[PDB]
């Protein structure tokens, strides 16, 4: 230590100077945890946490493509008809007729056209009645080719209704309002409010054809349901006009105007078009969604923002502007946290920059700030974080969302285009108690009615108040659904979102806003509400009476079973109990339906019968697949339907070696059936999606790169080497005598071997001047990949370990999907063709782009790092050995044997070469098909060339791993890798009737 | 997709497709992804479901269908599953790397029948029924051991 | 806050606005807890609230204005909630 | 390129993998001199490539689907390759001889 | 230096133990003063103060 | 490529720590990420480089030849060249021989 020291002063070295500097950035770090500490102390973790950033501009999705969606939604309501999901006393007709009409163009005309005209209406009911349907909407769609998109909607009106059972369980259901069917009557019911607002023709559910017919006339209103308000009582839904004093009250006249309007909406409809829209708050389920599905409906431009910007949401979005979305219509969707001061600019920004610098080049016509989060259950003394954050989303925030956007139009000059601020105020100003600072958020916007008068800012901003009312079904109000028939007892209205929104929308029609550019417009939606005296204990009453109804029905049915129970013993009550039977999956195997001869005679002309030579015909009679889904029954359900049915779960789970099944002794008693493969637990069929779907959908299908597939591969962590020249000699190492001299032939003067006398081993010294490799990782930027289910074993199907550990993975893809095919065709012992063929006959024709890529990395990278690889490695690398495995295994043929490589097309150079393998007589069956593996090289290759898509660009425009594959998309940036195999077994159709195999197609 | 969508357009157009009548675009791969040689496989084995089942699968990711698409009348980019009436025929291309363009017409099952007559037609459906239940037979047994 | 008008509206105002209401809000509900956690049923603080007529009306006040108006949900607050007996609520709206 | 230049960080082509695909000898054939859009048919068969390459041209021409077809085979002699022959023994050993 | 290093090898002394925990610990500063930024640009300075 | 010399790398375990070489930032940092704690990384203040340290118990590759007993092939005779054909220099170095 004492030498160590002296040298240390000799070259100046302060051995303490990183132990000094590690104690100074210790106390750094401190100073800097104090003040975090101090402000998580004084905002609370609710409130720090809360105000994450969420909103990032690569994240925005576009829905514009209303072009496509239009004929999408025309060929569905086509099919639902002809199928009869959709009959014509079904009010979802008139609904889909409006969304088709207003996307009417050419093209949808012509495709209307086209599939209605080639409709044959002898073949059922069904069909006339998509062909007059059908000529109906195209008649409709001419008519309004040139006409601005309608929102307008015709859903049943729904009114509140709760129900006890006899055992005490409280439903509550929508039901349909026995006065009110449509909207029309909805607004004449709202005109004429009820006795506690006292101060002192049409086809719907009987025949949507003719009610489809109706849909292009604007119907002319003689006397406005405005003519139709008593004297001197108040409608549910008003205007309000301040007076002198400086008090807001009904205003006749201004109420007249609004309710006119809404009357006009519910029978011609409103138009949105030319409409930029911010909506904030349009969740699945509140009120913003109803109104953005209007806004659609009407052809506005919409930004939609989330708190919870995910696939489901996203998907969730995409599906509301497929059905909704008219033409000229656009749908925005951000991320967004309205908590974050940071997110409301940047939004705002987003929205006003120009496309060059990547915003929308929008200016907003409307802004309506529905974000909220729920407080329930806080009172003034548990007001904290949660509240406080909860005030900034609802209060503070609003504020600078509409400063934010004053400042962007008032900085381009935009003094003529007033954005509409629908505020969402509330009749609830502290009444109900126990919700934070909600009172305090909703009272605090009313100041913006003055404001407006007194700022500099009305140019740029109006302002509407929506007193919003007693709503059912939403984030804030879902908790006071059950009590909602009781109040409306009182002669009061709740609201349905369908309705609230259509009374919103109502805010938005070309004459309410002319009314909210000459001064603040308060609606008042409340539905009578405010009549109600001491609301809060009227609410708590019928909460009771029904509560304590519920629990004593519950207690005095129990007591009335068990004495029951007593009285009359167990014997009373088992011939009543009664056996459920649980289904078990039986897996089919999907041959094609075969038609009674006379149907299958009336598809193809009557001259067909003997004009075929039926050797020259191929068929299809087999096929299967090893990929991401699994087998070919599984992937087609995952494809068709999106999910699994029992029999696709326990397919799944056997493929993925999640069950396993057991005949015999299982902890004493006997059991047949599924086990956990891991805990050989029974597992009943039924209980296989709980216990396993999540696992399956998780392992399944495209995701991240899973390195236990392949062998270790970690695209986040890929090795290299580099070529390093020693600087220095090396500490000798120890070597056999063999290897020592492999060192010295490779860097002859650059080493020293010298033989241990002793141990008869060598010592190995790398002197300066000699190459060395020293390992390197890089990142790589392809994290995901179609991956065949984690679990997939080749051992699962049969194949040996024997095979297992001779050939490449490939090939046992190809194995298994082989065997799937032959299965698939009923074949289950191959050589049951040699009953019908020569040997000659059968042949191979499937291949593959690359082939054994595993064997590939034997030879080229573990051969050259002297890793143990298999002496016949090169063999298992040949795009034909899958082929040649497949005939020393299974078939035994002696037919032809044409391997394609065709890259991407590998699997139809294939098929064409089997058909013409077959055509030309030199085989009558063919195995057709294509396979290929993922390895690391291939995938950083295909990276390199920019084929694929990069992950870390898919992470920045938030796309999870399933929505990574885009085809035909605007945003689609590169293709997905996956692996697997495909087999068709084809053949001659003579033989394929002579055989009986299953016929699923010709090529 | 752009070459894809065109080359089909352009197919349509030359042999006169009636206008309003675009061809179902179905696209596999949003879901397996790109398996390379497999690709054409994966799809024949859809086309083939297709046929027998007259399901047309959509598109789950085509969140939002690109605008340059709208030029080519003759398809349509479903984003959800069709229950149709029937299928006829499917077309499958592919296309590789090196030029390696391919199509591949299947026609459903049925219009096989009409060549052939009753008598071959029975002995054919009692043929199959018997190997059908003879493979479900091997499969349940494969499957559980 | 002055000059602070509705685009101007940043840190110092929603400071103000946690000291004008949030903060109020926080000690009248400390109050309650000292009182109820000390049994105190009958011996009620009176708050004194400075509401006041400016409800928006001068303009450039930053969230004065909201922070005046929000006190007003006090008096319903007073006959909703569990704090009654601990704090009784006087809205003094205070003039020029 | 792909298997062992890329692992020791070596200067590679981007585009080394479609260099390597056993059909794009074809494609640049294609591409360079004949500029066709007829069939495409490359045969992988070891030893026997170029016969099978026949039988497929052959075959491409009975069906009608060409007039005229380029048959035959190709095979380069590297390191790797002969060092595997020599693992399965398929080679002459230079040293016995 | 060679003489310092074999004699830091024979000690069992890690010469870099300092410099590394220093540098872990400026990674620990960043992180915090970004949290501290953060919380300033969403509140600004005249609340946080 | 001489059958007489084959070059392969054999993986050993550093016994004690390598004398520091000077890498690139990226270089270094991509050493780290392969070796985490058996390899120290320092900036060099002056320079910007760093210093990589490859400590006891890192893995390293230590090219050795190998004599192999294939010796003898047919090969296109020494000289032949594309561009005696025709074939331009942009052709050749972007394709397979
Ligand atoms: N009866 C009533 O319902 C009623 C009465 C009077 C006034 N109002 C008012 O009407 C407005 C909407 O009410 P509602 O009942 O429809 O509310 P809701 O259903 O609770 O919806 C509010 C939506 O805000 C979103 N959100 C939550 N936190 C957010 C955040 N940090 N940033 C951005 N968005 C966020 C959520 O949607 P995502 O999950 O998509 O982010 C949530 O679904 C509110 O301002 C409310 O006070 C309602």
């Amino acid at each position: 230590r004492q030498q160590l020291q002296v040298l240390a002063r000799y070259l100046k070295m302060d051995l303490d100077n990183g132990e000094r500097k590690f104690l100074k950035e210790k106390d750094t770090v401190a100073e800097l945890q104090a003040q975090l500490d101090y402000l998580n102390a004084e905002l609370g973790e609710f409130f720090v946490n809360g105000v994450a950033t969420s909103f990032s501009r690569k994240k925005a999705r576009t829905f514009d493509s209303s072009w496509n969606w239009a004929k999408q939604s025309l060929l569905s309501l086509y099919f639902e008809i002809i199928h009869g999901v959709l009959k014509n006393v079904d009010r979802e007709v008139v609904s889909e007729a409006i969304n088709i009409m207003n996307r009417s163009n050419d093209a949808l005309i012509k495709f209307m056209e086209y599939h209605i005209s080639n409709t044959d209406e002898t073949k059922g009911e069904n069909y006339q009645l998509v062909k007059t349907l059908g000529e109906q909407l195209i008649e409709n769609c001419k008519q309004v080719l040139d006409v601005d998109p309608v929102y307008k909607d015709v859903a049943k009106p729904t009114g509140p209704k709760t129900a006890i059972d006899k055992n005490g369980n409280i439903t509550y259901s929508e039901e349909p309002r026995e006065k009110v069917r449509k909207l029309s009557q909805y607004v004449q019911e709202m005109a004429l409010g009820g006795p506690i607002t006292k101060e002192s023709e049409d086809a719907l559910d009987k025949d949507s054809t003719k009610e489809v017919a109706s849909l292009p006339n604007k119907s002319t209103i003689s006397k406005t349901v405005s003519s139709t308000i008593p004297r001197e009582t108040i409608p549910f839904l008003h205007l309000r006009k301040k007076t002198p004093a400086g008090d807001w009250k009904y205003d006749r006249q201004l109420s007249s105007l609004f309710l006119d309007g809404l009357e006009k909406a519910a029978f011609n409809g409103v138009t949105f078009k030319d409409k930029y829209v911010l909506i904030t708050g349009a969740g699945k389920g509140s009120i913003g969604a109803e109104v953005l599905q209007g806004l659609l409906q009407g052809g506005a431009k919409v930004v939609v923002t989330t708190s919870r910007f995910s696939k489901q949401v996203t998907d969730y979005y995409q599906s509301i502007y497929a059905k909704y979305g008219a033409k000229g219509s656009t749908l925005i969707v951000v991320p967004f946290n309205q908590g974050s001061k940071q997110d409301v600019e940047a939004l705002i920004e987003f929205i006003y920059d120009t496309e060059k610098n990547g915003g929308l080049g929008w200016d907003l016509d409307a802004i309506i700030p529905f974000a909220a989060i729920p407080e329930q259950g806080i009172e003034l003394e548990h007001i904290d974080s949660k509240s406080e954050f909860a005030h900034r989303i609802m209060l503070t925030n609003i504020l600078r969302m509409m400063g934010c956007v004053k400042k962007q139009k008032s900085a381009r000059g935009i003094e003529t285009r007033p954005a509409q601020v629908i505020l969402p105020m509330s009749p609830n100003h502290g009444t109900f108690g126990g919700d934070g600072m909600y009172s305090e958020s909703k009272l605090s916007l009313e100041t913006l009615f003055n404001r407006w008068h007194s700022e500099s800012w009305a140019n740029q901003l109006t302002v509407c108040g929506a007193i919003i009312g007693w709503t059912r079904g939403t984030g804030l109000m879902s908790a006071n659904n059950i009590i909602a028939e009781g109040i409306e007892k009182m002669g009061v209205r709740t609201f349905s979102q369908k309705e609230m929104a259509f009374n919103l929308l109502g805010l938005l029609t070309p004459e309410v806003v002319e009314l909210c550019q000459k001064s603040p417009v308060m609606a008042d939606l409340n539905g009578g509400l405010q009549f109600v005296p001491e609301l809060k204990e009227f609410t708590a009453k019928l909460r009771k009476e029904l509560v304590e109804t519920s629990e004593v029905r519950k207690a005095v049915s129990i007591e009335t079973a068990l004495e029951h129970k007593v009285v009359n013993g167990n014997s009373a009550d088992a011939a009543y109990a009664q056996v459920e039977i649980q289904p078990r999956a039986n897996i089919q195997l999907d041959f094609p339906e075969l038609k009674p001869y006379k149907q299958v005679k009336q598809i193809a002309p009557a001259e067909l019968e003997g004009l075929l030579d039926l050797e020259r015909v191929i068929v299809v009679t087999g096929f299967a697949e090893v990929g991401p889904w699994g087998s070919a029954r599984t992937r087609w359900e995952m494809e068709a339907f999106g999910e699994f049915s029992l029999e696709g779960c326990v397919e799944m789970a056997w493929i993925m070696g999640f069950i396993s099944y057991h005949n015999g002794n299982l902890k004493g008693r006997p059991y047949t059936g599924w086990v956990d493969s891991k805990t050989k637990e029974p597992v009943d069929d039924k209980d296989v999606k709980a216990k396993y779907e999540t696992s399956i959908l998780e392992h399944s299908g495209i995701r991240l790169i899973e390195p236990e597939l392949f062998n270790g591969y970690n695209p986040e962590k890929k090795e290299m080497i580099q070529e390093v020249i020693v600087e220095e000699d090396l500490e000798p190492f120890e070597a056999s005598k063999e290897t020592a001299e492999q060192f010295k032939h490779q860097h002859g003067d650059k080493v020293d071997i010298f033989e241990i006398p002793e141990t008869g081993e060598y010592s190995v010294k790398l002197l300066k001047g000699a190459t060395l490799y020293i390992p390197k990782a890089l990142r790589f930027d392809r994290l995901v990949a179609g991956q065949i289910p984690t679990g997939w074993n080749a051992k699962t199907y049969g194949i040996s370990d024997d095979i297992i550990s001779q050939v490449d993975p490939i090939t046992l893809f190809v194995l298994v999907s082989v065997v799937e095919a032959f299965i698939a065709s009923g074949i289950t012992d191959p050589y049951e063709m040699y009953k019908y063929v020569h040997v000659s006959e059968v042949g191979n024709c499937s291949g593959s782009g690359m082939g054994g890529v595993s064997a590939l990395r034997g030879m080229f990278k573990d051969r050259f790092k002297d890793e143990p690889v298999q002496n016949d490695i090169l063999q298992e690398s040949f795009i034909n050995t899958m082929s040649a495995w497949v005939n020393m295994l299974l078939i035994s043929s002696s037919g032809p044997i044409k391997t394609p490589v065709g890259a991407c097309a590998t699997s139809v150079e294939s098929v064409d070469i089997g058909v013409e393998t077959i055509l030309s007589g030199k085989a009558r069956i063919c195995i057709v098909g294509g396979y290929d593996d993922f390895q690391e090289e291939g995938s950083f290759e295909f990276g390199n060339m920019k084929a694929t898509s990069n992950t870390l660009e898919e992470f920045e425009h938030g796309r999870t791993p399933a929505e990574m594959s885009r085809p035909a998309t605007t945003t689609r940036n590169g293709f997905m890798e996956a692996q697997g195999a495909g087999i068709q077994i084809i053949m001659q159709a003579d033989l394929a009737l002579k055989m009986g195999v299953p016929i699923y197609g010709i090529v | 997709d752009k070459n894809e969508s065109a080359t089909i357009n352009e197919m349509m157009k030359h042999l006169g497709r009636s206008e309003g009548n675009p061809v179902i675009g179905v696209f596999q791969k949003f879901l397996t992804g790109h398996p390379k040689g497999a690709a054409g496989a994966w799809m024949m084995n859809g086309a083939l479901q297709i046929l027998n089942s007259g399901i047309i699968p959509g598109n789950r990711n085509a969140d939002n269908v690109d605008k340059i698409l709208e030029q080519f009348e003759y398809v349509l980019y479903p984003s959800k599953t069709l229950k149709t009436d029937g299928v006829r025929a499917v077309s499958i291309t592919s296309f590789g790397f090196g030029q390696k363009g391919g199509q591949a017409i299947v026609v459903h099952p049925d219009y096989l029948y009409g060549a052939i007559t009753e008598d071959r037609y029975n002995e054919y459906v009692a043929k199959v029924s018997a190997r059908e239940k003879s493979a479900y037979k091997f499969f349940h047994n494969g499957m559980i051991y």
